[PDB]
């Protein structure tokens, strides 16, 4: 769409940044070797973990 | 004599062309401005005069 | 969601709006040609009458 | 952590730099074409009275 | 027409791009500095059309 | 920083200079074709004198 095409060159990166987060988000899980590392990744598990 | 009749048509469209050509390009020029938008132009249906 | 409404409303798609600009660009050149040439004929007739 | 949150948004990211890099280049080009299109009218304009 | 006004409007459009490029090109060229940061800019518009 | 800024305000750049030169070329061409009209008016005056 007309101006959206301006937003879209961002949206390309915006969609990319989502994967950018994910790959590393995995990496700390790889580095941690754990299902989760944050309290809000799965609290129910987190409370259970505690 | 017929010239001044010719002159009228030479005025309305021809002069407006400069503006319309310029303005739309300017709209295009402003298209990259941080907040520009769809500011556009329109014609009007004028009167009819029997002569 | 609220994006799509405005950036639809917003504008900014240069290729199409340029096209009409171009034929307007042609328009004023075209008219004057016809206007002047008739006037030249008019001027011609004026000289004829002289 | 306080590192991470500055890292979350602060300096350089390939796709961000790449995307804008392309965009302005395209923008620099769109302007060049139309400006030359303006130039072509100078000719038409002059021709009107030439 | 006073076409010349539309020119610097057109030039300014190229001015916006080139500076905006310079902002990002700086980022690419000077990314690694022990400290380094983004920058950004705004655009504006000047005069009425040929009314 | 300091070297960059002063250089900006000083010398030679077509992007600014050439733009104004193209129009100047048209500016002169319009001038002479205007003078062509008075020449034609001058021709008319000469014919009248004759």
């Amino acid at each position: 769409m007309r101006i959206t095409n301006k937003l879209n060159f961002t949206n390309s990166v915006n969609n990319s940044m989502g994967g950018q987060s994910a790959l590393y988000q995995i990496s700390q899980q790889l580095a941690s070797g754990l299902k989760i590392q944050n309290s809000y990744e799965d609290a129910s598990t987190y409370i259970d973990n505690t | 004599m017929g010239i001044f009749g010719t002159l009228y048509t030479g005025v309305t469209g021809l002069k407006a062309s400069e503006v319309q050509i310029a303005t739309t390009g300017n709209n295009i020029s402003n298209a990259n401005a941080t907040f520009y938008t769809r500011q556009r132009v329109v014609q009007t249906t004028n009167g009819y005069i029997t002569t | 969601s609220v994006y799509s409404e405005y950036q639809s409303k917003s504008g900014v798609n240069t290729n199409e709006e340029l096209a009409a600009l171009i034929q307007y660009q042609s328009s004023y050149g075209a008219a004057a040609k016809i206007v002047s040439t008739v006037d030249q004929m008019l001027d011609t007739l004026l000289g004829l009458k002289s």
